[PDB]
RNA sequence: AACGAGGAAUUCCUAGUAAGCGCAAGUCAUCAGCUUGCGUUGAUUACGUCCCUGCCCUUUGUACACAC
């Protein structure tokens, strides 16, 4: 057998997670999959790469896909990168060392915010449910957890070490303490959730669900309902749309990230900035206090809008940077993997130029969309093919990329080997060939089809051409020099998705719109064979190298692997619980590749169709797939942009509360002669105390109180079970047991807690130990029965006098009520039959 | 009148009737009394309350009966000794 | 028998959850944790009737 | 597996007494020139003046020194 | 030559029982290298406990009061 390992993954530009930036023509660190990308803004390739030595199929990661980096956070003191990950875990990165360091996990969902100071040395993690939970990367351990959210976490801010503010994925805002580890305030902030929260020390913003912002105030006032936090403003116009992240710098401007490709910075002013305003304002009052209210009702005060910023792709991530305090610099990261650095001037007055100055752009190494289809060449060259029309040509030895050209809705892409040419597949009826050496658009037939094109394959020799499309046709073409032709041209039922020529150079077959594979001779086209029983259009054709069985999948989530002889099949096997997208063949060795829907590749053996191999590399779909011509490496081509190339190779009721009595009441014990040395210290003479013998630490870890501590004993033993565990206690504790009472007698809030369970517990075990304990002499026994009689029937009359009380007291209530609003009956017989049905009644099963 | 409601749920176990008992003394004792005899309209639902309380009347009753089982003990002690 | 008079049983309002044993949650209150457990709790014994 | 010293019921007491005078009688007489009468006699003599000659005397002695030795 | 009451390790057994003793029959299966009945003699030691090893049940009291 063999074991391959994925090599690296390529395209994975940025990733769902916010970046960080790094002084120095800064740089940037943004996120990949299980792994986050660093470079400089200027030059924009990759200077490293943080992962452990773990690739999927060996034996690190096991059957589930990898945790992506959906947050990173870094502080430039101690250079640590604190990764939040998908699965809760969290992660810190040394930048220099490029090495994890701890790993915890607290948390069951992805981990949202992340806020960590180096000044305590602390780190706040926030998640996709309600915990917000700070570790302390000196200590290793979750010091507090934060659990008081319903829906998620989203807002994130904390200032120093007494508050935490926090905002959840329902519109409503949360202020806790550190000291009593409970909140304050709650406050709604919006009909929807409020997603952005950005934080200066006077303000609070937080947009919401329609391009709303709420400005907050904060205060350090300690009144009970009101003045924690307060709501004054409303400003509107971000977008149609709503923000995600608001982030400030000072010198005093921000800025609102929408998801509609949209930044809008707002600026914020000072006090003399707002008081001359404020003087404005009262010139705008004076031209009764109805504009006066109407500055009260205001956004003008504080938000001055700059201007705003339109992309061309779904804003994802964006954190920003000021120099000289003239010309803000934002770094963006789009919904592709590309990167734009967003430079702005200013005079502290004016937006000094109507659009941002695009200064740095990295897009000539991800993907810019959805890969569709790859290409191998003999000697280790790739070529990638995506949707939007970068057709990009890969090196492996490198890992890197030349050069990238512009081809269209392009679909496929076959290379040819003889002058290591590209025949590209457009979704519009067309065909193209872009050279190397020379340029691209040399000689692109089109019109070439009518509707989308779908399958193209070429012979061995690589000068006959075959296209499959959706118009029902499928068209032979020869290259005769220097342009291509048209040869022949079949008609047939249905439109036409997978087409492979046989490497043998002798098949064709033919992938239906309905459930069926049709193979011709490729010398021929004298339809030699029809398969069919898939239930759904098949998606995947392949033959053998030596051709004798054919390898089909469709939609339905089977394999049935056909023979190339007689059409008769080997193995039905179902997998790949989405869809099955495409299938690709070892050329030395009847084996299989199968990429699907589902995130998972899985490598098969063609004599005993188990699975060899699982791959877990990614999360996202599986576009396409490709294996080398020689080698064996397996390229697989993912939705997230990935391209990843595969390398081969006890106790007893009764004796519980025994240790209970002896514990407490020699702790009671010990505070008795201890109250007693301090009679007989500070009032006779001086007398140096035994200055207060130490409680227990069993006592002390749980602080119960001793009369407390023996008293759930007495609730945790069961009740059939107390009758018959009271009497294995002897005299001794008896006695002690006895002292107990008379300890927890003092403190009557602990006595009418459980009075009926002390009451039986007591009057059962005097009871039974009743001959010893009455012709034992003892004078304290005699005062201690004294005080614990007369306080437990003092306690007792005091229960039953509000229970008689209130026997006698709602009677009354009940005969006044029946003499005033009852309007009785003179007639006694009829009076008595009426009450008789106006009485309760119940019904009961009987037997007769 | 709500508390009531409540306190009628709190009355039907025997744990929590010591709050029970002492909450309908509160409106009897502690609050404003002789508004409370003005308010008509819930003396149907108090009506319910009531043959609970002589449940633990009698219970509590008889737990002063077991309590004098001591002042039997003292006495018989003093008289030996 | 007193307990024929009132037997007691589940909340009239579905924002409460009364028990037989007399005490009575509210649903705007309860933690979600404990509320898993008296889902938990109402599951196994309607399952049992 | 430590031994632990207990009491012993009245009833086990005669039950161990005239188990061990039997054994006492017949472990004896088991190759030997007196009979099972002869020993029984001379095994019960010296049982109640307990002269610790008999086998019976000597396991009452054995038996509780062992229950002395860990109380 | 083996053999002086049988090693480790295992199995069974609570009263007309274990154990010992003879007599009779040979029942459409099974049994003569034995099987099945019928009598005589007739004990020790638990007859409690869930501590260990197992095996099962229960964890809304719903079967009507009181108690809990």
């Amino acid at each position: 057998y063999q074991r391959f390992e994925q090599a690296a993954a390529f395209g994975v530009i940025a990733s769902n997670a916010n970046c960080v930036w790094i002084p120095a023509p800064g740089q940037l660190i943004t996120s990949a999959l299980e792994d986050v990308n660093i470079w400089d803004i200027k030059t924009g390739d990759l200077v490293s790469k943080l992962s452990d030595g773990l690739p999927p199929g060996a034996s690190d990661a096991r059957g589930a896909k990898p945790a992506e980096c959906t947050y990173l956070e870094a502080h430039k003191d101690t250079d640590l990168l604190a990764v939040g990950y998908a699965d809760g875990v969290i992660k810190v990165w040394d930048l220099m060392s490029k090495t994890v360091l701890l790993n915890f996990n607290g948390h069951k969902a992805a981990i949202t915010l992340l806020q960590f100071d180096g000044t305590g040395t602390r780190l706040i993690s926030g998640s996709k449910d309600s915990n917000i939970i700070v570790w302390d990367l000196v200590g290793e351990v979750g010091l507090y957890k934060l659990r008081s959210h319903k829906d998620s976490i989203t807002g994130f801010w904390c200032q120093g070490e007494d508050w935490l503010i926090s905002t959840s994925k329902d519109g409503m805002i949360k202020l806790w303490d550190l000291k009593t580890h409970q909140c304050i305030e709650t406050h709604i902030a919006h009909t929807g959730e409020c997603w952005g929260l950005a934080v200066k020390d006077d303000l609070l913003i937080t947009t919401g669900t329609d391009s709303q912002v709420k400005i907050w105030k904060l205060d350090i006032e300690n009144d009970k309902m009101g003045g924690k936090l307060t709501e004054m403003g409303i400003f509107e116009k971000q977008s149609k749309q709503r923000g995600l992240k608001i982030e400030f710098i000072t010198n005093s401007f921000f800025y609102i990230q929408n998801a509609d490709k949209t930044i809008e910075t707002f600026r914020i002013r000072x006090x003399x900035x707002x008081x001359x305003x404020x003087x404005x304002x009262x010139x705008x009052x004076x031209x009764x206090x109805x504009x006066x209210x109407x500055x009260x009702x205001y956004s003008s005060f504080i938000l001055h809008p700059f201007q705003t910023i339109r992309s061309l792709y779904k804003i994802k991530s964006a954190s920003w940077t000021t120099v000289s305090s003239s010309k803000l610099e934002l770094v963006l990261t789009t919904s592709s993997n590309t990167i734009e650095y967003y430079s702005i001037p200013y005079e502290k007055r004016d937006p000094t130029s109507p659009a941002p100055l695009k200064t740095h752009t990295i897009e000539l190494q991800g993907q810019r969309t959805d890969v569709r289809s790859i290409d191998i060449s003999d000697d280790n060259k790739l070529l990638a093919t995506a949707s939007n029309g970068s057709l990009k040509i890969w090196n492996i030895k490198t890992h890197k990329c030349i050069r990238t050209f512009e081809c269209g809705y392009a679909l496929t892409c076959k290379f040819l080997p003889g002058g290591l040419l590209v025949i590209l597949g457009t979704r519009n009826g067309e065909l193209q060939l872009f050279d190397l050496a020379s340029s691209s658009l040399l000689d692109t037939i089109e019109d070439a089809h009518d509707a989308a094109i779908w399958s193209l394959d070429l012979t061995s020799d690589g000068k006959r051409l075959v296209t499959g499309s959706a118009d029902k046709t499928v068209k032979f073409w020869d290259f005769k020099v220097l342009k291509l032709h048209h040869d022949t041209t079949l008609e047939l039922t249905d439109d036409i998705l997978c087409v492979r020529v046989s490497p043998d150079d002798r098949y064709l077959a033919i992938s239906l719109l309905d459930n069926t594979v049709k193979v011709f001779f490729l010398d021929s086209m004298k339809f030699y064979l029809s398969l069919y029983g898939h239930k759904l259009p098949v998606l995947s054709i392949d033959i053998s190298f030596d051709s004798k069985m054919i390898i089909t999948s469709s939609a339905d989530k089977n394999i049935k692997i056909w023979g190339l002889d007689f059409g008769d099949c080997h193995k039905s096997l179902f997998a790949h619980q989405d869809s099955i997208m495409n299938v690709k063949f070892l050329p030395q060795s009847h084996n299989f590749f199968s990429c699907s829907k589902d995130a998972v590749v899985k490598y098969w053996d063609g004599e005993k169709f188990e699975c060899i191999q699982k791959l877990y590399a990614h999360q996202s779909e599986v576009w396409a797939l490709a294996v080398a011509t020689d080698g064996g490496f397996v390229v697989s081509s993912s939705h997230d942009h990935s391209i990843r190339i595969w390398e081969e190779t006890s106790l007893k009721a009764g004796e519980r509360l025994m240790e209970a009595l002896d514990l407490g009441i020699a702790e009671i014990e010990g505070l008795e002669a201890y109250n007693r040395d301090m009679k007989l210290x500070x009032x006779x003479x001086x007398x140096x105390x035994x200055x207060k013998p130490q409680g227990n630490a069993v006592l002390i870890a749980v602080n119960k109180t001793p009369e407390q501590y023996i008293m759930d004993t007495l609730l945790r033993i069961r009740m059939s079970q107390l009758e018959d565990a009271l009497m294995v206690m002897p005299f001794s504790y008896v006695l002690k047991f006895l002292k107990f009472i008379d300890t927890v007698m003092q403190n009557k809030t602990l006595l009418h807690s459980h009075l009926p369970l002390i009451c039986k517990n007591l009057f059962f075990i005097i009871k039974f130990n009743h001959k010893e304990l009455v012709s034992q002499k003892n004078e304290e026994l005699k005062l201690q029965i004294n005080r614990v009689k007369t306080e437990l029937r003092s306690a007792l009359k005091s229960t039953e006098d509000d229970l008689g009380f209130n026997v006698q007291g709602l009677k009354f209530v009940k005969q006044q009520w029946n003499l005033r609003h009852n309007y009785e009956f003179v007639d006694e017989y009829d009076q008595q039959e009426k009450e008789s049905n106006s009485a309760r009644k119940r019904v009961f099963g009987t037997v007769i | 009148i709500l508390l009531m409601k409540r306190c009628r749920d709190w009355n039907t176990n025997a744990k929590t009737h010591t709050i029970a008992q002492r909450t309908i003394r509160c409106i009897l004792m502690h609050h404003n009394i002789a508004k409370l005899s003005e308010i008509p309209g819930m003396v149907k639902i108090v009506d319910a309350i009531i043959p609970y309380t002589q449940r633990h009347f009698t219970r509590v009753d008889n737990l002063v009966e077991q309590s004098y089982i001591l002042d039997y003990a003292l006495v018989e002690m003093d008289k030996l000794f | 028998a007193p307990q024929e008079i009132y037997n007691v049983g589940k909340a009239e309002k579905d924002g409460e959850i009364r028990l037989k044993n007399g005490v009575a949650m509210s649903k705007e209150e309860l933690t979600r944790e404990d509320k898993n457990r008296l889902r938990r709790a109402l599951k196994r014994k309607r399952s049992k009737a | 597996a430590r031994r632990q010293a207990v009491d012993v019921s009245p009833l086990r007491r005669v039950n161990q007494a005239i188990a061990l005078l039997t054994i006492g009688a017949r472990e004896a007489a088991f190759r030997n020139i007196k009979t099972i009468a002869e020993t029984l006699a001379e095994e019960l003599i010296n049982a109640a003046k307990g002269s610790s000659t008999s086998y019976a005397i000597k396991k009452k002695d054995e038996l509780e020194r062992v229950a002395k030795s860990n109380r």
